[PDB]
């Protein structure tokens, strides 16, 4: 406390990247193209 | 020879009759039909040999298109007759190479695989290839459209 006191930090309205972090992010974290899985049955076999 | 060993090219054995019999017929060397068929209780198990080569390498160009087909088919293919058929049946299932599965019901066997063993492997095989070949689709129609749309 002595010789410092703190700043304050926010973070910033970043919809000019926040956008398309956000569409990036959910356009591409699902299957890419999204057609990639629509593995399905031996997996459903091991997991019953 | 070499031709004899992809697809076998099902071919009159009477012409295999002159092919590797007129070698006798040569006014040169003859020391390979000498060494090869000119034995006797070895060649002539040679000739027999390549009998059994007729028989096993075109059960082997011939299991393709089974799961269906009669006894007499297979006689009229194999170019020989329906007991020389159950005697090649015979040693190729001792043989076991690829699992035979014969029956006289009515006849209609064949050497064969082990019978489309599987259940949802057809899902998979079938709709699985086809709809993972149709999601590289898209992601390649995207490379034929850009590539054609450069230009017009």
């Amino acid at each position: 406390n002595r010789h410092y006191y703190s700043i304050t930090i926010n973070y910033r309205k970043n919809e000019l990247e926040q956008k398309m972090l956000l569409n990036l992010h959910k356009k591409s974290w699902m299957e890419g193209l999204t057609l990639q899985d629509y593995v399905v049955k031996e997996m459903l076999e091991l997991a019953k | 020879l070499l031709k004899l060993f992809t697809t076998m090219e099902l071919m009159r054995w009477s012409t295999l009759v002159e092919d590797y019999g007129m070698e006798l017929r040569k006014g040169s060397l003859e020391s390979p039909a000498t060494d090869v068929f000119g034995s006797t209780e070895e060649g002539e198990k040679r000739w027999k040999d390549l009998k059994n080569r007729v028989v096993e390498h075109n059960i082997r160009i011939m299991a393709k298109y089974y799961t269906r087909i009669t006894m007499k088919r297979m006689a009229q293919l194999l170019d020989l007759s329906v007991d020389e058929s159950e005697a090649f049946l015979s040693n190729l299932v001792v043989n076991k190479t690829i699992f035979a599965k014969v029956d006289r019901l009515a006849g209609i066997i064949n050497f064969q695989r082990p019978k489309d063993p599987n259940n949802l492997l057809n899902d998979w095989s079938q709709k699985l290839n086809s709809l993972m070949s149709l999601v590289n689709k898209t992601t390649h129609l995207i490379a034929k459209e850009e590539m054609i749309h450069n230009l017009q």
